[PDB]
C-alpha cells in the first residue's frame, strides 16, 4: 500500500477487484448481508472488508 | 642593480587544468522503474459456501 505505485492505467481498484474475483468474492467488495433484527435479506448489497482500526488515548473523560 | 621599469604587457596567458572529459557517459543512467504490481500466480477460491 505504498503511495505512488498505482498509476491511472493500472488502478488500485482493477487490481484488488481481480484479487477478489480470484478468491470467489465480488469484484467491488460488496457482500450480501442478511439482517438480525429481522431475518431477511437486505436488498442493497453492503461493502465489507478488513480495515486496521486503532485506539486513541483521548479517552472518555471519567468526570 | 638599478631595476628600471619596462613597458606594458600585451596579453596574459592563463594556464589551468582542463575540463573533465569522458566523465559523463553519452547515454544517461536512470534508476529503473519500479514494476507495476502483478496478480500472483496460483490464486483460487479457498472459501466454499457452507452447507
Amino acid at each position: 500500500a505504498t503511495p505512488f505505485i498505482f498509476s491511472e492505467e493500472n488502478s488500485a481498484l482493477e487490481y484488488f477487484g481481480e484479487m477478489l474475483k480470484a478468491a470467489g468474492y465480488n469484484f467491488y467488495g460488496t457482500e450480501r448481508l442478511y439482517s438480525g433484527i429481522s431475518g431477511l435479506e437486505l436488498e442493497a448489497d453492503i461493502f465489507i472488508g478488513v480495515v486496521y482500526y486503532q485506539r486513541l488515548r483521548h479517552m472518555v473523560s471519567d468526570k | 642593480g638599478g631595476l628600471t621599469c619596462a613597458s606594458a604587457p600585451q596579453g596574459t596567458l592563463r594556464i589551468l587544468e582542463g575540463p573533465q572529459q569522458s566523465l559523463s557517459g553519452s547515454p544517461l543512467q536512470p534508476i529503473p522503474a519500479s514494476p507495476p504490481p502483478q496478480i500472483p500466480p496460483g490464486l483460487r477460491p479457498r472459501f466454499c459456501a457452507f452447507g
